[PDB]
């Protein structure tokens, strides 16, 4: 199962 | 010699995304990196 991406900055 | 920044996998969402997945220092990134062009 995929990982959801953090938010840059 | 230096420890270079890379380690670049793909990872697919279920939106049809290419992300990729920083095995670097374990890390997420949704498009192109800095040092990968």
């Amino acid at each position: 199962p995929p990982p959801l991406i953090p938010p840059p900055p | 010699g230096a420890t270079a920044v890379s380690e670049w996998t793909e990872y697919k969402t279920a939106d049809g995304k290419t992300y990729y997945y920083n095995n670097r220092t374990l890390e997420s990134t949704w498009e192109k990196p800095q040092e990968l062009k």
